[PDB]
């Protein structure tokens, strides 16, 4: 297989920015969104947490993510979820708790 | 700052 255990931090992807702060989406979240639906979340590899960070009409929010000390990953009012890709998934269908469904990667892009 | 879910 080679491809390592737990995700690598796959920082390649828009919505997975493993770099931005919180402010530094939020910022691009003003760049990106107003259809209310516009999502980026985030997830580091060193110590700390994740957060789900999407803008609703004009207010951008933030919604920790982590585990439960069993190893899938989950959210305290949000839902719980195997990874941020099923987490980010599952709610690119609904909210499930969020202000707002998912629709659009908020973060930047890559070069070009 | 984390909007509640």
């Amino acid at each position: 297989g080679s491809r390592r255990a737990s995700v690598g931090s796959h920082e390649k992807m828009p919505w997975f920015h493993g770099k931005i702060s919180r402010e530094e989406s939020e910022q691009i979240v003003l760049i990106g969104s107003k259809t209310n639906g516009k999502f980026l979340i985030r997830a580091r590899d060193n110590n700390g947490s994740y957060a789900l960070c999407l803008l609703h009409e004009g207010k951008v929010l933030h919604y920790r993510i982590d585990k439960d000390k069993t190893g899938k990953l989950s959210i305290p009012e949000g839902k719980k979820f195997d990874t941020l890709w099923q987490l980010v998934e599952h709610y690119s269908y609904k909210a499930d708790g969020l202000l707002r469904v998912l629709t659009v990667p908020c973060q930047k892009i890559g070069t070009q | 700052t984390y909007e509640t879910l």
